[PDB]
């Protein structure tokens, strides 16, 4: 008998039992946490650019492991039941490396090399990174405010498409 | 508390300048009598720096204001500095100036298509327009084929417009255009025009009377001055026919050598000068008139390394003490911008969104009911200019 795990998600009590059943089958070594080599084991995301950052941002106590209730925390970020702004500020915390609540000219470039590889030269990636951060800087402090981060792509749509079943 | 880090101070590669943060706002740019500063303008759009809106509709009403004044077709004298398409390479238009001479003591005449294709089209119409503003009377402007809603709305300047000021500073530009002259007689001698000629014009007249306040039509004589090019043949004919359907274009006429001949005669011209076509040398000198022993026809191409992947020389015509001479020029550096102006987050959004979402539901089949691209990516001559001539032609509707 242990203390009860407290969380904030979308899910129901059917839903998280299932969760919970995905996350001891992942959870090999059975340690109650989820390691970056555990989710390496799965083969579809051993060529996916983006799954540390993922990972670290479900990693929120910040240990580089991740327990259920981040895993529960971060599954539910993509819930058929969350709202636009949700969406966004997860897509936002992808370039947001640091989690300090802005965007810097330094994480927009290496999130973007990360995605981008060789394809474009330095240069020219350090280029557009400038303009595009320059354009929605609204207060002059040289980053990108969630606020001004979301004016900038909030009419895109794409948290449409952020959805999982569970 | 802290001030915040300066900006750069996790800036991946420092040695690429960094762009100008600020407008320029009016006091900087227009001195105590309402003149533009054209060198500070210069050194501002040079580091990629953007104007207050208010502005950018001030010079381009201003110039539109003064084009409108003006002849459909204009007359210039020499000495004269002649310049063919410039396509929105703004950081070439720069060393044209430094290769033809000051606005402040050279005349200048520019055969039109400032706009589309290269990605520093608003720049090109705010220097040149400035350049009108400060000398209305040495330095003169046509229109091209691509100053016009249709084409504008279809490449990339519509685009440009709304990203780097607003729609109202694309509409400023639809009139300005408008008001462009639409030919020049140069020294009594050549005529210029962007495009060529037309079969329903016969004789300087038929260009004097034509009403260009609007949007070119889809045929007739306007579109043709703008849209005509040489038949590929020009010179060594096969049919002797005058004009024909233009296949490239999709719209207009090819003209050959037999066409040139009667127009030169029946109007007294010793040839004819014009723009429209690339040029691997930025110019091309046409088969001689047996009459004069003079190029009947004249193309001169002015945006060198064209699309970034043509390699061509760009030139210009200077036109002094009885001599034609052409300068040739190479391209220059200029900065990176995203397909259509995107920015990183609209261009990298859907792959962020694409692959995290793919990663979750990887992550989630690993019970099967038991329950009971891998990179983002970017969006010589005979070989680009093929693979290019799609968009050389009216876009249909
Ligand atoms: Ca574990
Ligand atoms: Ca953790
Ligand atoms: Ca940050
Ligand atoms: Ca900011
Ligand atoms: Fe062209
Ligand atoms: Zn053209």
């Amino acid at each position: 008998a242990s203390y009860p795990l407290e969380m904030c998600s979308h899910f129901d009590a059917d839903e998280i039992k299932r969760l919970g059943k995905r996350f001891k089958k992942l959870d090999l070594d059975n340690s109650g946490s989820l390691s970056v080599e555990e989710f390496m084991s799965l083969p579809e995301l051993q060529q996916n650019p983006l799954v540390q950052r993922v990972i670290d941002i479900f990693d929120t106590d910040g240990n580089g492991e991740v327990d259920f209730k981040e895993f529960i925390e971060g599954v539910s970020q993509f819930s058929v039941k969350g709202d636009k702004e949700q969406k966004l500020r997860f897509a936002f915390r992808i370039y947001d490396m640091d989690k300090d609540g802005y965007i810097s000219n330094g994480e927009l470039f290496q999130v973007l090399k990360m995605m981008v590889g060789n394809n474009l030269k330095d240069t020219q990636l350090q280029q557009i990174v400038d303009k595009t951060i320059i354009n929605a800087d609204k207060d002059g402090d040289g980053r990108i405010s969630f606020e001004e981060f979301c004016a900038v792509v909030g009419g895109l749509d794409i948290h449409k498409k952020m959805v999982v079943d569970v | 508390p802290p001030p915040p880090p300066p900006p750069g101070a996790d800036r991946v590669v420092k040695a690429v300048p960094f762009p100008p943060t600020h407008r320029l706002t009016s006091e900087e740019v227009f001195d105590l009598d309402g003149i533009p500063r054209v060198d500070v303008l210069k050194n501002h759009l040079v580091k990629e720096g953007r104007v207050d809106e208010e502005i950018a509709l001030r010079i381009i009403n201003e110039g539109a204001a003064i084009l409108r004044r003006e002849k459909t077709m204009i007359e210039v004298e020499a000495p004269i500095t002649v310049c063919g398409d410039i396509h929105g390479q703004f950081f070439d238009l720069m060393k044209l100036f430094e290769v033809g001479g000051s606005p402040a003591n050279t005349r200048y005449l520019f055969l039109g298509d400032y706009v589309d294709r290269g990605y520093f089209s608003i720049e090109c119409v705010l220097y040149l327009w400035v350049l009108k503003i400060l000398y209305p009377s040495t330095l003169f402007l046509l229109r091209g084929n691509h100053e016009c809603r249709h084409l504008t709305e279809y490449f990339t300047f519509k685009q440009e417009c709304k990203i780097k000021y607003s729609e109202r500073v694309y509409e400023a530009c639809m009139e300005a255009f408008d008001s462009l002259p639409l030919a020049a007689l140069l020294n009594q001698q050549f005529l210029c025009v962007h495009g060529g000629l037309s079969p329903e014009i016969h004789t300087l007249d038929d260009i004097r009377r034509l009403d260009r306040f609007k949007e070119p039509p889809a045929f007739g004589p306007m579109c043709d001055l703008l849209w005509s090019d040489p038949s590929e043949d020009f010179g060594n004919e096969k049919s002797q026919e005058h004009f024909s359907h233009n296949t490239v274009r999709g719209c207009s006429y090819f003209y050959n050598y037999p066409a040139v001949c009667e127009f030169l005669q029946n109007n007294n011209l010793l040839s004819i000068i014009r723009a429209h076509e690339a040029q691997d040398a930025g110019y091309r000198m046409y088969r001689k008139s047996q009459t004069t022993g003079f190029p009947s026809l004249i193309t001169i191409f002015s945006a060198p390394n064209y699309l970034d992947v043509y390699n061509n020389k760009a030139a210009v015509l200077k036109y002094e003490n009885n001599v034609m001479n052409i300068r040739q020029f190479n391209c220059s550096p200029h900065p990176y911008w995203l397909p259509n102006f995107m920015d990183v987050f609209t261009w990298s959004l859907p792959f962020v969104g694409e692959k995290v979402t793919e990663m979750l539901v990887n992550v989630l089949s690993i019970c099967s009911d038991d329950e009971l691209a891998r990179y983002l990516s970017v969006l010589s001559f005979e070989e680009a200019k093929g693979l290019d001539r799609i968009n050389e032609r009216m876009p249909p509707r």
